[PDB]
């Protein structure tokens, strides 16, 4: 570009309109361990 | 950017990093600490960081910026507003360029294609 | 392993195979120890012979 | 000269304590046990003493949990369960009735094999009839 | 893998005289036959998990 | 994994002494000249540089300060504006950056 | 000092306290046997960068210089 | 170490696992003659820092001070 | 397979795993515990696991396998020999298909090519 080369593969603009449905996932701070006494 | 009033708390928690902060909803209890009279609509209290902003204006209108605004109910609103927009700007940027860091993203733990299993 | 197994992981195979022996006389000794503990509870607080 | 009569006196008391520890303790504490504290004080000695032994027993069980965790592939820096870092702690049931009514320790003898295991004996009753037994 | 297998909850008996609410309630409980459905994991008792609604009073340490 | 674990790329020799653990020697360690020798060696370089290496210096410093810029287009601007219309490749040879 | 920005992250000691930073106006002090709050009472989220060693930087300056 | 980004389970330096321990110096003369605690006041800035004052003496003469 | 008498210990230590075992050289001290007379050449004591094998033979010739071989100097040699070839067989396989696990391998922590640095 401005006297600098940034090598990158061929960009595929089709990746923009990619169907990505959001899936449920909950994190529980405070849960269960592997072993208990 | 959040295009709603509500956001899932887990969607802004880290999956492969310790969670030392949350992105909580606006603290409505701070609105009842203002001793003076004011008009506030419920349709503006859920959107992020705005309730703290309106409260700051109400406090800057009733009081000024010198020796009367310096009371605990009004300074906490100014601090919450200054702090809410800083965290939300950082979480928003981290969501834009580091979506794989958060829970709910499919890239946090990529699920392999069937061709990678060797069956 | 290829179809129905997991990753081949390296571990240290312990040849010593421990097993707690399930005995009868060990509980007899246990009762005797508690019998001494209970008798002391009686000897100190429930002894009226003096 | 020194007092030769006091030679090997610590050993001799140890052998009497081993021969009859309750009699050795009884007579060595007779003069002290003439002054008997109240039922409240005696109950506190017993309660706090046993409660201390109960926690020591839990600390031993947790040490075996860390050994199993070690063998399972997790190295352990430090020791104990008083996590200095960003973790949840559990201090142990406070030995007061309030918590002793809400909580009770996990009895291992209550963890059982599912009784559905006994339904595999149906195969035996059917085989015995097939073989003509 | 070892952690995942460890979360599959084990079976814990309902019979409990250590919690006084169950010591009273279980005296009026009716033991009904649990008809085998063909499995080996029928949760006819409570589960040994701290988050189970019938085991939350148990301390897992 | 052991907390006190280090990976070293050069040889080291450890002391086989009781109650102590340390590196007592480095294999094939050559002792260079003393501080007093390197001092005298440097004084000779600084002396000749003080007597015979001060003429035409103001121009070279401007070239060196120009070549410490981020972009080339600014270097050319620095040379044309500060170095009296100097050439990029002609100055790089003076400074020793050309092959 | 202002009340720290509400943070739901907490660490329990004796029993689950179910800390809710939105239930009270001012944050109560942390008791050893009750709760420990998250670090950074007054902290924000930023992005930082480690500074590469000086000798490694000089080799990069020499490569770019020898490149142009 | 916690602030540096390493979470800590447990506490102390009595490493239960596969780590070297460093017990406190035995309070007996044998170990008190071979070992001594690290005095922080002996960790210093390299005196080469004072050689930067040479620039000041040269600038003063350049400005005619 | 090792094609020499000597090997670098670090070459058989793990780089990304805890080191709980080493691959030590033959224990020449065990050779002096044999009470009987025997002939051993120094040219065979360094090769891995072979010393414990020759000692086992010497002990199985002087004594037999019943009530006389059962002495500590002879059983430790048989146990060492059996354990040495098992450990070396596993280490040799681990070196053949998992060379990236060990120190000294250029694949344990690969050094990137200059094309990956963006300069
Ligand atoms: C070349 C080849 C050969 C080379 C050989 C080289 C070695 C040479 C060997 C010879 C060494 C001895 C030299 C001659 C000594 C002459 C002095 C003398 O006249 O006697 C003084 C001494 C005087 O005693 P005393 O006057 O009758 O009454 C004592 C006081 O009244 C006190 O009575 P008390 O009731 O009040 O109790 C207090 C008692 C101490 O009482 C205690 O509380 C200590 C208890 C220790 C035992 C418990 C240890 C903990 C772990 C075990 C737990 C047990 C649990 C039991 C209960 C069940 C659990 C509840 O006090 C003492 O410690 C007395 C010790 C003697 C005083 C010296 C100063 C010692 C201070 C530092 C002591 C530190 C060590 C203590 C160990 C004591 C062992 C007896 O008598 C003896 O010591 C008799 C010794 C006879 C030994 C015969 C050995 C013959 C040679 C065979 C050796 C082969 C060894 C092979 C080794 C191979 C390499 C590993
Ligand atoms: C500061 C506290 C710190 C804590 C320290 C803890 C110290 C360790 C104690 C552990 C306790 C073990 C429990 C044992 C149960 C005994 C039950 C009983 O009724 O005992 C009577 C019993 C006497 O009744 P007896 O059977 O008819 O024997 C009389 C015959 O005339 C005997 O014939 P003799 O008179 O002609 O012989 C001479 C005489 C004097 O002899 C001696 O004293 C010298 C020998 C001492 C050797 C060192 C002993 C080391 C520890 C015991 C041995 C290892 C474990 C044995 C397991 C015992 C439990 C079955 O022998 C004896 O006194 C009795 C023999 C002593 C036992 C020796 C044989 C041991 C092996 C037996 C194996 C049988 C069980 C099969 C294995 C079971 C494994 C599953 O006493 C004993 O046999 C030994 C009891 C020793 C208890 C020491 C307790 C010290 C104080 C603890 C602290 C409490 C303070 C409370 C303060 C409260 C303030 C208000
Ligand atoms: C330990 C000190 C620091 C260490 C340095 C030690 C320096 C060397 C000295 C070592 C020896 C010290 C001796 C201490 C013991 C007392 C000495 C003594 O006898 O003096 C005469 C004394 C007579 O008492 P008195 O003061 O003349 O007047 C009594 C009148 O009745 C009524 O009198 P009053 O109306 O004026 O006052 C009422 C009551 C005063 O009220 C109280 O005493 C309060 C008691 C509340 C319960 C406290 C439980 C103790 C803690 C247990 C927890 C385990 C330890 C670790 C966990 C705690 C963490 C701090 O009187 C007393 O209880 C007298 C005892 C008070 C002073 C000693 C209390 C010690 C408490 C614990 C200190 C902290 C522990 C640190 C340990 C650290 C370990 C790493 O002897 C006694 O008979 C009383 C002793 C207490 C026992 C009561 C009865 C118990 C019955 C249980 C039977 C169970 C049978 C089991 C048999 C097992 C099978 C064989
Ligand atoms: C027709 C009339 C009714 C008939 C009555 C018949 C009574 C028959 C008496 C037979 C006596 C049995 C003889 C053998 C006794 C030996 C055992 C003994 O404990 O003697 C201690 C003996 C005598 O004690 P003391 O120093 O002379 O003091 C006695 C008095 O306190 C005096 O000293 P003080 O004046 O300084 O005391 C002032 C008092 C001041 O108290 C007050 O002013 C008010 C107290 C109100 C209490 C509020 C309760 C609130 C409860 C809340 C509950 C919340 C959680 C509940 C959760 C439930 C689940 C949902 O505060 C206290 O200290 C009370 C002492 C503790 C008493 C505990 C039991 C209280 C309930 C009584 C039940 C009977 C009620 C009869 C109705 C009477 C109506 C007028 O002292 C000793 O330490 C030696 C023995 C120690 C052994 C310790 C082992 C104890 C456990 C095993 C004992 C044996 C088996 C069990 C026996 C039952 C024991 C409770």
């Amino acid at each position: 570009y401005e006297d600098f080369v940034f090598t990158t593969p061929y960009f595929q603009p089709e990746s923009t309109f990619k169907s990505v449905p959001k899936l449920f996932s909950d994190i529980l701070l405070g849960g269960v361990e592997w072993v208990y006494t | 950017t959040i295009f709603a009033e509500t956001w899932e708390a887990s969607e802004y928690q880290y999956r492969n990093k310790a969670n030392l902060k949350t992105l909580p909803v606006n603290h409505l209890g701070k609105l009842a600490e203002l001793k003076f009279d004011f008009v506030e609509y419920k349709a503006h209290q859920l959107i992020a960081c705005h309730l703290y902003e309106r409260m700051t204006i109400h406090c800057m209108n009733q009081y000024g910026l010198f020796k009367d605004f310096y009371r605990p109910e009004c300074l906490d609103a100014q601090y919450y507003f200054k702090t809410c927009v800083e965290l939300n700007a950082a979480y928003g940027i981290q969501k834009k360029f580091f979506p794989e860091h958060f829970v709910g993203s499919p890239y946090a733990r990529p699920v392999p294609q069937f061709q990678q299993l060797g069956l | 392993t290829y179809f129905y197994g997991g990753i081949l992981e390296f571990v240290y195979f312990d040849k010593s195979n421990p097993d707690m022996c399930i005995l009868v006389h060990t509980l007899w000794i246990h009762l005797l120890i508690l019998f001494l503990i209970f008798t002391g509870f009686v000897t100190i607080l429930f002894s009226f012979y003096g | 000269f020194p007092d030769r009569g006091n030679k090997r006196r610590w050993f001799k008391n140890l052998f009497r304590l081993i021969k009859n520890p309750m009699g050795y303790i009884f007579w060595k504490t007779y003069k002290a046990r003439l002054a008997k504290p109240s039922l409240i004080v005696t109950s506190m000695f017993i309660g706090f003493t046993l409660g201390f032994i109960k926690l020591k027993a839990q600390s031993i069980a947790y040490s075996k949990k860390q050994y199993a965790t070690l063998r399972a592939g997790k190295n352990i820096e430090g020791s104990g369960q008083v996590h200095f870092g960003y973790h949840d702690q559990k201090w142990g049931m406070p030995a007061i009735p309030m918590f002793q009514l809400m909580y009770y320790e996990l009895p291992g003898n209550s963890i059982v094999v599912n009784p559905c295991r006994n339904q595999n004996y149906r195969l035996y009753f059917e085989m015995r009839k097939k073989l003509g037994i | 893998a070892t952690r995942w297998y460890g979360r599959q909850p084990g079976h814990l008996l309902r019979a409990d005289t250590y919690w006084i609410p169950n010591l009273v309630s279980q005296r009026f409980a009716k033991h009904q036959p649990a008809h085998w459905d063909g499995t080996q994991n029928m949760p006819i008792f409570r589960l040994a998990d701290p988050k189970h609604k019938d085991s939350y009073m148990v301390q897992f340490r | 994994m052991q907390n006190t674990t280090n990976i070293v790329h050069v040889p080291v020799h450890m002391g086989h002494t009781h109650y102590f653990d340390y590196i007592d020697s480095f294999p094939k360690l050559k002792e260079g000249p003393t501080l007093e020798e390197n001092h005298i060696t440097n004084q000779k370089i600084l002396r000749e540089q003080l007597i015979s290496g001060q003429q035409g210096l103001e121009q070279n410093l401007c070239l060196r300060n120009c070549f410490k810029l981020s972009q080339k287009r600014y270097i050319e601007f620095c040379l044309d504006r500060k170095c009296g219309g100097a050439d990029f490749q002609r100055a790089a040879t003076i400074l020793g950056y050309t092959k | 000092a202002p009340n720290p920005y509400p943070n739901g992250i907490h660490f329990d000691r004796v029993f689950p306290t179910h800390y809710d930073p939105l239930a009270e106006t001012n944050r109560t002090k942390a008791n050893l046997q009750l709760i420990k709050y998250a670090p950074g009472n007054y902290s924000t989220l930023v992005v930082t960068s480690e500074k590469l060693p000086r000798p490694c930087i000089r080799t990069i300056q020499n490569y770019r210089r020898c490149q142009m």
